[PDB]
C-alpha cells in the first residue's frame, strides 16, 4: 500500500522509556503473541542500531481467556506530531442512555506504518533475571495505542461507517484510540442486537466487547455534591467538624456563612457537650445546605487545558474522585464502591472512560498509592486499551473528611 | 558471515578530524608491523587521500611483553556516534539460576575483530601511521571490523553473538548459555562427558564464524568468580570476606567495612552495621581516627564470627514455590530470607528504608513486602508466598483505615516474635467525661486548667507538637485534644510508632500509655 509519512514534533527525538519488570506469565504471553505477529509481519526484530524503547504489558481480556498485549505508547504519543478534518466530540454521547465499547485495534494491523517512523515504536520483551538479551522488536503496521494510528486510519474508518451511520443515525459512534464508543437510547435488549449487527458490519470489512464486553450508561451519571451531617442533636465536636468543612467549602461557594455556627463555639466547652441550635444558626446551616445542593456556577471546560483527576480512599471499598482543570473548579465529582489496588484501577479506568465519553480526552490522575505498588499490580487488573497519565500523592486527611 | 548493522553519526555531525600525535620512529615501526598484519587479515584497509577523517593512534606495551600493542583513541568518534540499544545493563543474580550438572565458561578471543562494520561507516574509522622520514608521508587506514574501543562495538557484538547462538540454542534446548561481554557461560545437566562434548560442538559452531575460544585444557572452571560472587554448579556464595584486626580505625576504613558488611547481608543473615555506622557521626576527615565503642566492637566481633563460617545459597528450583519470611531485627530493621525448602535459602536480606520521617511497623513491614516483591519479580518472575509476623486482624485494621491504597500478596501469619502490632489507636469519636484540651505553646481545658509554656529555638511546626505533648502530658487516662495544626493531625492520625524527631517519640510514648485519645482539628482564626 502507500504509507503516510509521520514525524515527531519538531526537534524531538524518540522515546527511551525503561521497561518495568514482568512476571514470567506475562512474559510468556507476550512472547507467544509477538512470535505470531512476527510471522504475519506486523512486527520485526530490531538491531542495536535502535536505541529507543517503549514498555509492553500483558493484560487480560474481560470474558476471553486470551491475553491482550498493551504497549505504553504514552511518551511516544507525546512526542508525536499533532494532526492537521477531525471527528469532534459528540456532546450527544454523554446524554445517551446506553453505550457499549468495542476494541477495534485489530483494524490498524492492515495499514503499513511509514518506514522512517518505525524505529520509534521499539519495545522490548524482558527476560527473567536478565539471563537473555531481551527480544527487541518494532512495528511495521500502525500499532494499537499510538495516537497516529486512529488518525491515519480515519479515512478508511469513516468509510466503513457511513452506511451504519445513516442506516442507523439513532446511534452515536465515537472513536478514541483503539476504542469505539457506540451509544443509543434503545432498550438494553435492542441495544445489544443493533450492536452485534455492527460487529458483523465490521467483520464484513475485516471487535470483542470492552469494559467487561459490558454495558455503560452515561445518562445515569451525576455529580456527588458536598454534603453535610443531618443529625438529631448537635454536640460541640459535631459543630467544629461542621464549621471546618464549611469554611473549606466557602472557598468554592462564597455564600456560605459560619458566623452563627461559630458563635455556638464560643468558650472552651466539653467536646461531648450537646449544643441546641439558635434560630439564626438554624437558618444559616439551612442556607449553606441549599447552596451546596448543586455544582458551583461558572465552571466550563477548556479544550486547551489538562483534565485532572484526584482520588481519595474513603474506606470499606469506597472512593471519591473529582475531575477539574483548575483548583476548586470541578467539572465533575463522583463516587466509586477484592483489594485496594484492584479497586483503584477499576476506578481509574471508570473515570477515564467517563472523561473520554464526556470530553473526549483522558484525565491526568493523582493516585493515593506508592509507585512500586502500582507498577507492580496495575496490569493485573487493568482492562482498558489506553493508559491515562498518572502521578503519586499523599492525601491530606482533611480533604477526605471533606468528601462523601 | 554476519549481517552488518547499519550505523550513523549523530544528526548534523561530521566524522572525526583530529591530528595524529607525533610518534617515535620506534613506535612508528611497531604500528606499521601491527597494521600490516591487520590488513593481511582484512580487519583494515589502506585508503586514498580521499578520506578527510582521522582518529589518533599510539603504541603501548602492556604489562608483560617487549612487544607492541596498538591503541586508537575513539573518544571523538564516540562523541559523534549514534546511541545504541544498551548492552546488557541488567545481570543475573545468582539466586535466580537453576543448578546445572556442568558449567563451562568460554572466553571469546578476538571478539570485535570477528565482526564486520557498516561499510558506509568505515570511512569515519580512519587513522594514520606517520612516516618516519619527512619528505616521505604516512599510511592511511580505515576499519573493516568492530574497532575495539569504539562505541557500538559491545552492543553490535552482543547482538551478533545472539544471532549466531540462536540456531544452536534451538538444536540444544537442553543447554543454557549466558552471554557476558567476552565470556560465554554454558550449563547443562548432561553427564560430564556428554556436557564436555557439547562444549566442543559449540566451539566448532562459534569457530564456524571465526570466533575462537579456550580449549578444555585452558578453560576456566567453576566455581566462577563473577561480579563479587562464587558460582558453583550447585551452589553460590559471595566470594571470600575477611574482616581486619586493626586497633586504629579511620572514617575511611569504617566506611569500607560497613560497605563490605552491607554486601554480605544478601546472604549472611544477621549482619549488623548499626553500631559501626554510628562511628561516622560528626566525622571531619576521611583519615580521622575514631575509637570503637564497647557496642561497636561487639558488633564487629559478632559479624566476624558470622563471616568465619561460610554459607552457600542454593539455586532456584522452578518446579517449587517461593517462600519469603520476614522478621523485625530492631526498630527500622527488617530481615528476610527467601527459600523453597525450609531454610534452604536462595537469598536473604535486610530492609531499613524508612519512607517518611514518621512511620509504624505495619507501614514499614508492608513496604518491606513491596521491596521483596519487586526484587522477586526481577529474579524469578513470580512473587513469593509470605510468612509474616503480623495478624490479618491487625493488618486489616490498619489497612482499612489508612488513606493510601495498599496491597499484600498471599501471606501467612507466623508466630515468630517479635509480633508487629499497633501500639495504640485514636478514638473515632470524642470521649465522654474525658477532659478537653484546646492547644495553640499552651493549652486551656474545659476544666479550667492551663499552661502557657514558652519554648526557645522552636520551629513553627515543632511548637504545635509541643502543645499537644503538654496536653497529653498533663491529662488523665482519657483525653480529648483539639488543635488547629493540620500538620500535627496528619502525623498522629497516621499513628506512627517510630520517628526521627524526639518530640514525636515522646508523644507516641504518651499515646501508648493513654486509654483512649480523641484528636480533632479546627480552623484557626
Ligand atoms: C551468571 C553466570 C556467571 C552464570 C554461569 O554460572 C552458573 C550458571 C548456572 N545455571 C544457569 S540457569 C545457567 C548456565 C549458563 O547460563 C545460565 C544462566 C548454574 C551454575 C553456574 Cl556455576
Amino acid at each position: 500500500i502507500e504509507t503516510v509519512p509521520v514525524k515527531l514534533k519538531p526537534g524531538m527525538d524518540g522515546p527511551k522509556v525503561k521497561q518495568w519488570p514482568l512476571t514470567e506469565e506475562k512474559i510468556k504471553a507476550l512472547v507467544e503473541i509477538c512470535t505470531e505477529m512476527e510471522k504475519e509481519g506486523k512486527i520485526s526484530k530490531i538491531g542495536p542500531e535502535n536505541p529507543y524503547n517503549t514498555p509492553v504489558f500483558a493484560i487480560k481480556k474481560k470474558d476471553s481467556t486470551k491475553w491482550r498485549k498493551l504497549v505504553d505508547f504514552r511518551e511516544l504519543n507525546k512526542r508525536t506530531q499533532d494532526f492537521w478534518l477531525g471527528i469532534p466530540h459528540p456532546a450527544g454521547l454523554k446524554k445517551k442512555k446506553s453505550a457499549t465499547v468495542l476494541d477495534v485495534g485489530d483494524a490498524y494491523f492492515s495499514v503499513p506504518l511509514d518506514e522512517d517512523f518505525r524505529k520509534y515504536t521499539a519495545f522490548t520483551i524482558p527476560s527473567i533475571n536478565n539471563e537473555t538479551p531481551g527480544i527487541r522488536y518494532q512495528y511495521n503496521v500502525l500499532p494499537q495505542g499510538w495516537k497516529g494510528s486512529p488518525a491515519i486510519f480515519q479515512s478508511s474508518m469513516t468509510k466503513i461507517l457511513e452506511p451504519f451511520r445513516k442506516q442507523n443515525p439513532d446511534i452515536v459512534i465515537y472513536q478514541y484510540m483503539d476504542d469505539l464508543y457506540v451509544g443509543s437510547d434503545l432498550e438494553i435488549g435492542q441495544h445489544r442486537t443493533k450492536i452485534e449487527e455492527l460487529r458483523q458490519h465490521l467483520l464484513r470489512w475485516g471487535p470483542p466487547f470492552l469494559w467487561m464486553g459490558y454495558e455503560l450508561h452515561p445518562d445515569k451519571w451525576t455529580v456527588q455534591p458536598i454534603v453535610l451531617p443531618e443529625k438529631d442533636s448537635w454536640t460541640v465536636n459535631d459543630i467544629q467538624k461542621l464549621v471546618g468543612k464549611l469554611n473549606w467549602a466557602s472557598q468554592i461557594y462564597p455564600g456560605i456563612k459560619v458566623r452563627q455556627l461559630c458563635k455556638l463555639l464560643r468558650g472552651t466547652k466539653a467536646l461531648t457537650e450537646v449544643i441546641p441550635l439558635t434560630e439564626e444558626a438554624e437558618l444559616e446551616l439551612a442556607e449553606n445546605r441549599e447552596i451546596l445542593k448543586e455544582p458551583v456556577h461558572g465552571v466550563y471546560y477548556d479544550p486547551s487545558k489538562d483534565l485532572i483527576a484526584e482520588i481519595q480512599k474513603q474506606g470499606q471499598g469506597q472512593w471519591t474522585y473529582q475531575i477539574y482543570q483548575e483548583p476548586f473548579k470541578n467539572l465533575k465529582t463522583g463516587k466509586y464502591a477484592t483489594n485496594d489496588v484492584k479497586q483503584l484501577t477499576e476506578a481509574v479506568q471508570k473515570i477515564t472512560t467517563e472523561s473520554i465519553v464526556i470530553w473526549g480526552k483522558t484525565p491526568k490522575f493523582k493516585l493515593p498509592i506508592q509507585k512500586e505498588t502500582w507498577e507492580t499490580w496495575w496490569t493485573e487488573y487493568w482492562q482498558a486499551t489506553w493508559i491515562p497519565e498518572w502521578e503519586f500523592v499523599n492525601t491530606p486527611p482533611l480533604v477526605k473528611l471533606w468528601y462523601q | 558471515p554476519i549481517e552488518t548493522v547499519p550505523v550513523k553519526l549523530k544528526p548534523g555531525m561530521d566524522g572525526p578530524k583530529v591530528k595524529q600525535w607525533p610518534l617515535t620512529e620506534e613506535k612508528i615501526k611497531a604500528l606499521v608491523e601491527i597494521c600490516t598484519e591487520m590488513e593481511k587479515e582484512g580487519k583494515i584497509s589502506k585508503i586514498g587521500p580521499e578520506n578527510p577523517y582521522n582518529t589518533p593512534v599510539f603504541a603501548i606495551k602492556k604489562k608483560d611483553s617487549t612487544k607492541w600493542r596498538k591503541l586508537v583513541d575513539f573518544r571523538e568518534l564516540n562523541k559523534r556516534t549514534q546511541d545504541f540499544w544498551e548492552v546488557q545493563l541488567g545481570i543475573p543474580h545468582p539466586a535466580g539460576l537453576k543448578k546445572k550438572k556442568s558449567a563451562t565458561v568460554l572466553d571469546v578471543g578476538d571478539a570485535y575483530f570477528s565482526v564486520p562494520l557498516d561499510e558506509d561507516f568505515r570511512k569515519y574509522t580512519a587513522f594514520t601511521i606517520p612516516s618516519i622520514n619527512n619528505e616521505t608521508p604516512g599510511i592511511r587506514y580505515q576499519y573493516n571490523v568492530l574497532p575495539q574501543g569504539w562505541k557500538g562495538s559491545p552492543a553490535i557484538f552482543q547482538s551478533s553473538m545472539t544471532k549466531i547462538l540462536e540456531p544452536f540454542r534451538k538444536q540444544n534446548p537442553d543447554i543454557v548459555i549466558y552471554q557476558y561481554m567476552d565470556d560465554l557461560y554454558v550449563g547443562s545437566d548432561l553427564e560430564i562427558g556428554q556436557h564436555r562434548t557439547k562444549i566442543e560442538e559449540l566451539r566448532q559452531h562459534l569457530l564456524r564464524w571465526g570466533l575462537t575460544t579456550p580449549d578444555k585444557k585452558h578453560q576456566k572452571e567453576p566455581p566462577f568468580l563473577w561480579m563479587g560472587y562464587e558460582l558453583h554448579p550447585d551452589k553460590w556464595t559471595v566470594q571470600p570476606i575477611v574482616l581486619p584486626e586493626k586497633d586504629s580505625w579511620t572514617v575511611n576504613d569504617i566506611q569500607k567495612l560497613v560497605g563490605k558488611l552491607n554486601w554480605a547481608s544478601q546472604i549472611y543473615p544477621g549482619i549488623k552495621v548499626r553500631q559501626l555506622c554510628k562511628l561516622l557521626r560528626g566525622t571531619k576527615a576521611l583519615t580521622e581516627v575514631i575509637p570503637l565503642t564497647e557496642e561497636a566492637e561487639l558488633e564487629l566481633a559478632e559479624n566476624r564470627e558470622i563471616l568465619k563460617e561460610p554459607v552457600h545459597g542454593v539455586y532456584y528450583d522452578p518446579s517449587k514455590d517461593l517462600i519469603a519470611e520476614i522478621q523485625k531485627q530492631g526498630q527500622g530493621q527488617w530481615t528476610y530470607q527467601i527459600y523453597q525448602e525450609p531454610f534452604k535459602n536462595l537469598k536473604t536480606g535486610k530492609y531499613a528504608r524508612m519512607r517518611g520521617a514518621h512511620t509504624n511497623d505495619v507501614k514499614q513491614l508492608t513496604e518491606a513486602v513491596q521491596k521483596i516483591t519487586t526484587e522477586s519479580i526481577v529474579i524469578w518472575g513470580k512473587t513469593p508466598k509470605f510468612k509474616l509476623p503480623i495478624q490479618k486482624e491487625t493488618w486489616e485494621t490498619w489497612w482499612t483505615e489508612y488513606w493510601q491504597a495498599t496491597w499484600i500478596p498471599e501471606w501467612e501469619f507466623v508466630n515468630t516474635p517479635p509480633l508487629v502490632k499497633l501500639w495504640y489507636q485514636l478514638e473515632k469519636e470524642p470521649i465522654v467525661g474525658a477532659e478537653t484540651f484546646y492547644v495553640d505553646a499552651g493549652y486551656v481545658t474545659n476544666r479550667g486548667r492551663q499552661k502557657v509554656v514558652t519554648l526557645t529555638d522552636t520551629t513553627n511546626q515543632k511548637t504545635e507538637l509541643q502543645a499537644i505533648y503538654l496536653a497529653l502530658q498533663d491529662s488523665g487516662l482519657e483525653v480529648n485534644i483539639v488543635t488547629d495544626s493540620q500538620y500535627a493531625l496528619g502525623i498522629i492520625q497516621a499513628q506512627p510508632d517510630q520517628s526521627e524527631s524526639e518530640l514525636v517519640n515522646q508523644i507516641i510514648e504518651q499515646l501508648i500509655k493513654k486509654e483512649k485519645v480523641y484528636l480533632a482539628w479546627v480552623p484557626a482564626h
